[PDB]
C-alpha cells in the first residue's frame, strides 16, 4: 500500500502496571530500518524515548525511563515492540514510533514515516 | 614550587591553541582557578627557559580589569601549568549573537574595553601577537559584564603545531617576520571590522587564500551592510588597518579616537546575522547539513559510508564514541586517501576535534554527523547536491524556501511558536521571510 507506521496497544492502566505496544510497518519492510519510540505530551515537543537499530538497542531518552522500558524487534512479523514496566503518572502521553535508515539517530528531525500513535493513560 | 600540592585538578573546561584549560580547586586557600596545561612534547618553545620564566614573573606582577590575571606558574618534568582566574561567561561573539539588538554603541564599548586592556599591556611592554575573538572572554554570565583577554604574551614563547582561524587576524608584519606591539592593533581592527559587518576584511576559502589576501593588504567596504555604518568607524578601521606599522595608529591613540569617544555615553541586524553564520553554525545550517548527509547521498555513497560506519561501530549501537573513533581513525583516514605513522596522542587530539564536530554534544558521533567527516565538504556541499537539496526543500518551486516548507521537511509542525520563525530569520538575509538558493548556499558554505 502507501507507506506508514501503525501503532497498537494503547490503553488505560493503573500505575505500576505493565503494557506492551506494537508498531507495524505498512507499505515497507523494517529490514533496513532503525525504529525508535517517542512520547509526546500535549503542547510539548516530541521526546526521544528509545531506539532499536536493525539489531542493537539505545536508550535515547533521559534516564527517567531507563530500566523500565524495553524495545523489541521482529522483522518477519514486520513489528517493533515496546515493553513498558512500572508505569508512573509521569508516563501518560501519546506514544508513537518512527523510522530512519539503518542507524538510530538522536535528532528527531531525521526520522520519517511517523504514526498517529497510541494513547497511553496512567490513572491519577 | 610544585603543582599537585598547590592545586587540585577536576574537569576539563575549554580548548586553547597552546594548551588545554582545566578547572581546578585550591588546597589551602580553597578557591577555584583555571589552569592552562601546555605540553613540552606537543608544542615548541621559541625562547630559552629563563626568558619564559622572566616574562611569566612580569605577568604575575601585572593587574588590569581587561586582562586575565595570572596567579601562578608551574613547570612539570613533562608539562607546563599556567594558573589564572576562572571564566564562566564564555566567548564574546556567542554572547553577541545570543542577544536581539546590536548597535555601534555596544561595539564601541567592547572595543573600548579591549583597547584599554591592550593599552595597559603595552604600557608594560607586552605584545599578544595572536589576538582573536576566542581570546576575548566574559568573566561572568551576567549581562553587560566587562571583557577579559587571555593568553596575553604567551605567543612570543610558544608556537603551536596543529590551523585555519588565526589567518583572519594576523598582521602583515607578523607574517613577514619581525614586528612590534602595533600588530595587535591591526588584529583588533580586523575584529572591529567583523563586529560591524559580520565578515572578515581579508577572507578566503582556506588559510592560503586568506593569508594571500592579508599579505596583499588590500580590502574594501563594498558590502551592503556597511551602508548602515557611520563613516568615522570606517576611518578608524582604515587607520588601524594600515600596512606599515609606524603609520598605524597606536592603541592609546585609538582609545581617544572620535568614533569610540562619541559612541560611548540603529541596529546592525545583517551584521549580527553574519556573526552567527561566522561562529558555530547555531542555525538551520546544522539541521540542513545533517539532513543532506543522511538523506541525500547516492547509492554508492550510502553503501560505502554505511559499510565504513559499521566497521567502526564495534558494539553496534549505531553510535561512534571516543574509543571507537580512536581505533577506527587511522583506517578511516586510510580510506579517505589522506596517516599510518601517527602518534597516539595526536590521534586522540584529532579524534577530540572530531568530537568537536559532535553537533548535539551527546558525546557520540552518529551516522549523519559521521557523513560530514568521511565526506569532504567539496563533495557533500557540491553544486549538484546543494541544488537537489534546495529543490527538495522548495516543494512549490517558487525559488524560495518558506517557513512551512521547512516545517514540512523536518518538522514537529509548529509553524507558529516562534520556532520556525526564529530558525528562518537566522538565515533570512534580505528579510523577505523565505530562503532563496543564494541564502541556502551561503548558509551551508559560510559565504558572504
Ligand atoms: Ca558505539
Ligand atoms: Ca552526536
Ligand atoms: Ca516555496
Ligand atoms: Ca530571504
Amino acid at each position: 500500500m502507501q507507506v506508514q507506521l501503525v501503532e497498537t496497544g494503547g490503553g488505560l492502566v493503573q500505575p505500576g502496571e505493565s503494557l506492551r505496544l506494537s508498531c507495524v510497518a505498512s507499505g515497507f519492510t523494517l529490514d533496513h530500518s532503525a525504529v525508535g519510540w517517542f512520547r509526546q505530551v500535549p503542547g510539548k515537543e516530541r521526546e526521544k524515548l528509545l531506539c532499536i537499530n536493525a539489531n542493537g538497542v539505545s536508550l535515547d531518552y533521559a534516564d527517567s525511563i531507563k530500566g523500565r522500558f524495553t524495545i523489541s524487534r521482529d522483522n518477519a512479523k514486520n513489528t517493533v515492540y515496546l515493553q513498558m514496566n512500572d508505569l508512573k503518572p509521569e508516563d501518560t502521553a501519546t506514544y508513537s514510533c518512527a523510522a530512519t535508515r539503518e542507524f538510530c539517530s538522536a535528532y528527531v528531525f531525521l526520522y520519517e514515516h511517523w504514526g498517529q500513535g497510541t494513547q497511553v493513560t496512567v490513572s491519577s | 614550587a610544585i603543582f599537585s600540592d598547590r592545586y587540585k585538578g577536576q574537569r576539563v573546561l575549554g580548548k586553547g591553541s597552546f594548551g588545554e584549560v582545566i578547572l581546578c580547586k585550591d588546597k589551602i586557600t580553597g578557591q577555584e582557578c583555571a589552569v592552562k596545561v601546555i605540553s613540552k612534547r606537543q608544542v615548541k618553545q621559541k625562547t630559552d627557559k629563563e626568558s619564559l620564566l622572566r616574562e611569566v614573573q612580569l605577568l604575575k606582577q601585572l593587574d588590569h580589569p581587561n586582562i586575565m590575571k595570572l596567579y601562578e606558574f608551574f613547570e612539570d618534568k613533562g608539562y607546563f601549568y599556567l594558573v589564572g582566574e576562572v571564566y564562566t561567561g564564555g566567548e564574546l561573539f556567542d554572547e553577541i549573537i545570543s542577544r536581539k539588538r546590536f548597535s555601534e554603541v555596544d561595539a564601541a564599548r567592547i572595543i573600548r574595553q579591549v583597547l584599554s586592556g591592550i593599552t595597559y599591556m603595552h604600557k608594560n611592554k607586552i605584545v599578544h601577537r595572536d589576538l582573536k575573538p576566542e581570546n576575548l572572554l566574559l568573566e561572568s554570565k551576567s549581562k553587560d559584564a566587562n571583557i577579559r583577554i587571555i593568553d596575553f604574551g604567551l605567543s612570543t614563547h610558544f608556537e603551536a603545531s596543529k590551523k585555519i582561524g588565526t589567518a583572519y587576524y594576523i598582521a602583515p608584519e607578523v607574517l613577514h617576520g619581525t614586528y612590534d606591539e602595533k600588530c595587535d592593533v591591526w588584529s583588533t581592527g580586523v575584529i572591529l571590522y567583523i563586529l560591524l559587518s559580520g565578515c572578515p576584511p581579508f577572507n578566503g576559502a582556506n588559510e592560503y587564500d586568506i593569508l594571500k589576501k592579508v599579505e596583499k593588504g588590500k580590502y574594501t567596504f563594498e558590502l551592503p551592510q556597511w551602508k548602515k555604518v557611520s563613516e568615522s568607524a570606517k576611518d578608524l578601521i582604515r587607520k588601524m588597518l594600515t600596512y606599515v606599522p609606524s603609520m598605524r595608529i597606536s592603541a592609546r591613540d585609538a582609545l581617544d579616537h572620535e568614533w569610540i569617544q562619541t559612541y560611548t555615553k540603529p541596529s546592525l541586524d545583517n551584521a549580527i546575522l553574519n556573526i552567527r553564520q561566522f561562529q558555530g553554525t547555531q542555525k538551520l545550517a546544522q539541521a540542513a547539513l545533517l539532513y543532506m548527509g543522511s538523506k541525500l547521498t547516492s547509492q554508492d555513497e550510502t553503501k560505502e559510508l554505511t559499510a565504513i560506519f559499521h566497521k567502526m561501530d564495534k558494539n553496534g549501537d549505531g553510535q561512534l564514541d571516543r574509543a571507537e573513533l580512536i581505533e577506527g581513525y587511522k583506517e578511516l583516514m586510510r580510506m579517505k586517501g589522506q596517516s599510518m605513522l601517527d602518534a597516539s596522542a595526536v590521534e586522540h587530539e584529532v579524534d577530540q576535534v572530531l568530537d568537536a564536530v559532535d553537533f548535539d554534544k551527546n558525546g557520540y558521533i552518529e551516522y549523519s554527523e559521521f557523513v560530514t567527516v568521511a565526506m569532504d565538504r567539496k563533495t557533500l556541499l557540491s553544486r549538484e547536491r546543494l541544488e537537489r537539496a534546495f529543490r527538495m526543500f522548495d516543494s512549490d518551486n517558487s525559488g524560495k524556501i518558506s517557513s512551512t516548507e521547512l516545517a514540512t521537511i523536518f518538522g514537529v509542525s509548529d509553524v507558529d511558536s516562534e520556532t520556525w520563525k526564529s530558525v528562518l530569520s537566522e538565515v533570512d538575509k534580505n528579510n523577505d521571510g523565505e530562503v532563496d538558493f543564494d541564502e541556502f548556499q551561503q548558509m551551508l558554505l559560510k559565504l558572504c
